[PDB]
């Protein structure tokens, strides 16, 4: 919807409230989105660097 | 092979136990011996015969001597503004 | 301070090799913390071991021995010691190259070879001695004739298996005793908190985030824009590298008392 | 004279002065976002409005760069400072006199020093003591006699399976015990370990 990210997008166990829309956690971390068509929840990680 | 510090390809793990020189990570360490890894031995291993009626008293002497050195001091510079 | 872009990469290559230096004093410092436990740590050439059998005169060493029992093989007061203390954006921490449990062979080495030997082993070989003698010459030491040590041999190893008993339990119960460790760790964490925290800062520009400012408008203003983040972002980091530098300084300073006082307290009388 | 890299501090401290001078020189050459790294040539292509702009922009940096510097500097001078003040502190009480700390001065029982010069520091040679070819021996820790204890002035009691003899601690030299070397205080009915001889 216009955000652009990169990751690996996974099952997220959270619990959004029907007004929520995603969640970050500190410094603008979008850590779980929502998808626009299924309305399921993900949440996201970065892929591994080293 | 996989370690805590990540993992290391190119060398093989064994099961012997050297005091080592390439430290690796998380006791695990390697050397050249084909480069091999291992996981690092603290020192030679000894059970002093303590007991409660017996002592030990030298009978020679050595005498070495040892080096060390120790820095004092720097080159002294300076450096200009308007130069610069 | 770019994270996956090419345009601020290519940006953050004009302005030299700030990046190069910030990363030598990082593993710089790593290396020195490293050396710096090696050190204080590692006295002996050998690896000695407690005879099967322990009759001490009277003396108990029951809570600061190995217990093997225990699979960490730590003592008791080790243990207490242990339970009484208490993720990705671009920066790792690295794990230490002794791990925990070589730090307890070194100090059940060090441990046994002052019971056994006394301050014999510091110099040469280890050398056996009745442990009661070894105390009778450590009163000889400080003025006081030996000739007291062999009538009171029994209240002395009843004071001092008291004195151990009080001090297990003062460390059991109460709290607040080991504040110096938790500060520095708090110290640690405080500090990395701020710094990721301040990647959140708008800087002047119009948004606190890359990929939003880069799909939004032209590249000659993305200049502008990026240019402001960067340079806020780098002075923030070169302050954090400033404050890590001043802190291992001071720790490796204590840390360097702290081998004298190894050196000099536990192989010696001072 | 054969073995190398055993003055590995000294070199260090030569290189790493080296290093940062050097970058410090190259660090001129970046362009810090303006249009070019020498200040003649957009001197001499753009009126003075945006040239004050891009002289503005590489004055910072170079401001910035210069300030890095010197902060490096000083916290290797007191680095330096650090291991110079022990260096001092070797230098009188292992070179003036004969130190009791255990390994301060080498390792085994000190027994004297010698100082000698380096480009930017100095080299001690200590001069120690190390004992060596043990034995095994049996100890008594005091000796009954007309049924007073008897305790060795200075020394140690050793016997060699038969006779009882007392000696010094680090050297073995055994001797004959007699009331001269050592002294009574009391009966022998508390002590752990007295020995009838
Ligand atoms: C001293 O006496 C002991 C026996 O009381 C001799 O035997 C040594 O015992 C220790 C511990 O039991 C072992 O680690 C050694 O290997 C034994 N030595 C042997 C088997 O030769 C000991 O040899 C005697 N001498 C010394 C210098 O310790
Ligand atoms: C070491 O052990 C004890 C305690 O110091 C002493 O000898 C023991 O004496 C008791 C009582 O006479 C006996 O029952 C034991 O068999 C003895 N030997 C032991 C406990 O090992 C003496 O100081 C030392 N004993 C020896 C044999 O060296
Ligand atoms: C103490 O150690 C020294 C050094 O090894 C011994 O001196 C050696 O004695 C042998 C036998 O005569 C000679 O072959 C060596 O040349 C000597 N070494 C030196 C450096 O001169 C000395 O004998 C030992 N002490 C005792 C009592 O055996
Ligand atoms: C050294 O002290 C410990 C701690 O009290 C003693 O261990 C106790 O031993 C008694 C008798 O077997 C037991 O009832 C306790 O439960 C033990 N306490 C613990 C915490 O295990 C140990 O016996 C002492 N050593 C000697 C030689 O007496
Ligand atoms: C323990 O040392 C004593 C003193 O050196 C030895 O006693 C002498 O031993 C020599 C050699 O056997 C004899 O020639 C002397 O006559 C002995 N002197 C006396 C006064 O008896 C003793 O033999 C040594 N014990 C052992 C087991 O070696
Ligand atoms: C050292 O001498 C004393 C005094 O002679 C011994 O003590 C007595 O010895 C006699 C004879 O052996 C015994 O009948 C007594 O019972 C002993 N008295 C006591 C209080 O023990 C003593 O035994 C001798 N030392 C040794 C190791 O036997
Ligand atoms: C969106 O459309 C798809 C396909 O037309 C459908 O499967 C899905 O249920 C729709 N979602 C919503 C929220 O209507
Ligand atoms: C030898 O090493 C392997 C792994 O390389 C390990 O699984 C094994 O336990 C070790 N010991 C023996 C006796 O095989």
């Amino acid at each position: 919807n216009g955000l652009t990210g990169t990751g690996v997008l996974t099952e997220s166990n959270k619990k959004f409230l029907p007004f929520q829309q995603f969640g970050r956690d500190i410094a603008d971390t979008t850590d779980a989105v929502r998808d626009p068509q299924t309305l399921e929840i993900l949440d996201i990680t970065p892929c591994s660097f080293g | 092979f996989q370690t805590r510090a990540g993992c290391l390809i190119g060398a093989e793990y064994v099961n012997n136990s050297y005091e080592c020189d390439i430290p690796i990570g998380a006791g695990i360490c390697a050397s050249y011996q084909s480069i091999i890894a291992y996981t690092m031995s603290l020192g030679a291993e000894n059970s002093v015969a303590y007991s409660n009626n017996s002592i030990a008293i030298p009978t020679n002497f050595t005498i070495s001597v040892t080096t060390e050195i120790l820095p004092v001091s720097m080159t002294k510079t300076s450096v200009d503004c308007t130069m610069y | 301070i770019c994270g996956d872009s090419t345009e601020c990469s290519n940006l953050l290559l004009q302005y030299g090799s700030f990046c190069t230096q910030l990363n030598r004093a990082l593993t710089g410092i790593a290396v020195e913390q490293d050396k710096n436990t090696q050190e204080v740590f590692a006295q002996v050439k050998q690896i000695y071991k407690t005879p099967p059998i322990k009759d001490f005169g009277g003396f108990n060493f029951s809570q600061i021995l190995p217990d093997p029992s225990k699979p960490s093989k730590r003592s008791f007061i080790e243990d207490l010691l242990f339970n009484k203390v208490t993720k990705f954006n671009g920066l790792t921490v690295l794990p230490p190259l002794l791990t925990d449990e070589m730090i307890a062979q070194y100090t059940s080495a060090l441990l046994a070879g002052t019971i056994t030997s006394g301050w014999t082993f510091g110099a040469g070989a280890a050398l056996q001695i009745p442990f009661a003698m070894q105390m009778a010459y450590r009163f000889n030491g400080i003025g006081v004739t030996q000739n007291v040590l062999y009538e009171n041999q029994k209240l002395i190893a009843n004071q001092f298996n008291s004195a151990i008993g009080k001090i297990q339990d003062s460390l059991s119960s109460t709290a607040s005793a080991l504040g110096k460790l938790q500060d520095v760790v708090n110290q640690n964490a405080q500090a990395l908190n701020t710094l990721v925290k301040q990647l959140s800062s708008n800087f002047g520009a119009i948004s606190s985030v890359l990929n939003d400012i880069l799909s939004r408008l032209d590249p000659p203003e993305a200049e502008v824009q990026i240019d402001r983040l960067i340079t806020g972002r780098l002075q923030s980091l070169q302050t954090y590298v400033t404050q890590q530098l001043i802190r291992a300084a001071e720790i490796r300073a204590s840390a360097n008392l702290a081998a004298i006082k190894m050196s000099e307290c536990v192989l010696g009388q001072s | 004279s054969s073995t190398a890299s055993a003055l590995g501090k000294l070199q260090d401290v030569v290189n790493q002065n080296a290093q940062a001078l050097n970058t410090l020189v190259k660090q001129l050459s970046s362009n810090f976002g303006a249009i070019s790294s020498v200040l003649n040539d957009i001197l001499s292509r753009l009126d003075p409005p945006e040239a004050e702009v891009q002289i503005d922009r590489l004055i910072t940096g170079r401001l910035q760069s210069l300030q890095t510097y010197v902060t490096q500097q000083l916290i290797r001078a007191a680095e330096i400072r650090a291991s110079a003040n022990l260096a001092a502190i070797k230098m009188s009480e292992c070179v003036l006199g004969q130190s009791k700390r255990v390994d301060f001065c080498g390792k085994g029982y000190h027994l004297m020093s010698f100082p000698q010069s380096a480009p930017h520091g100095v080299v001690f040679l200590h001069v120690t003591y190390v004992p060596a070819q043990e034995k095994n021996f049996t100890t008594a820790p005091a000796i009954c006699h007309d049924g007073k204890a008897h305790f060795p002035r200075e020394g140690v009691f050793v016997s060699n399976g038969t006779h009882w003899f007392v000696t010094q601690r680090n050297f073995y030299e055994p001797q004959i015990i007699t009331t001269d070397n050592t002294f009574v205080s009391g009966n022998c009915d508390v002590v752990i370990g007295i020995v009838n001889n």
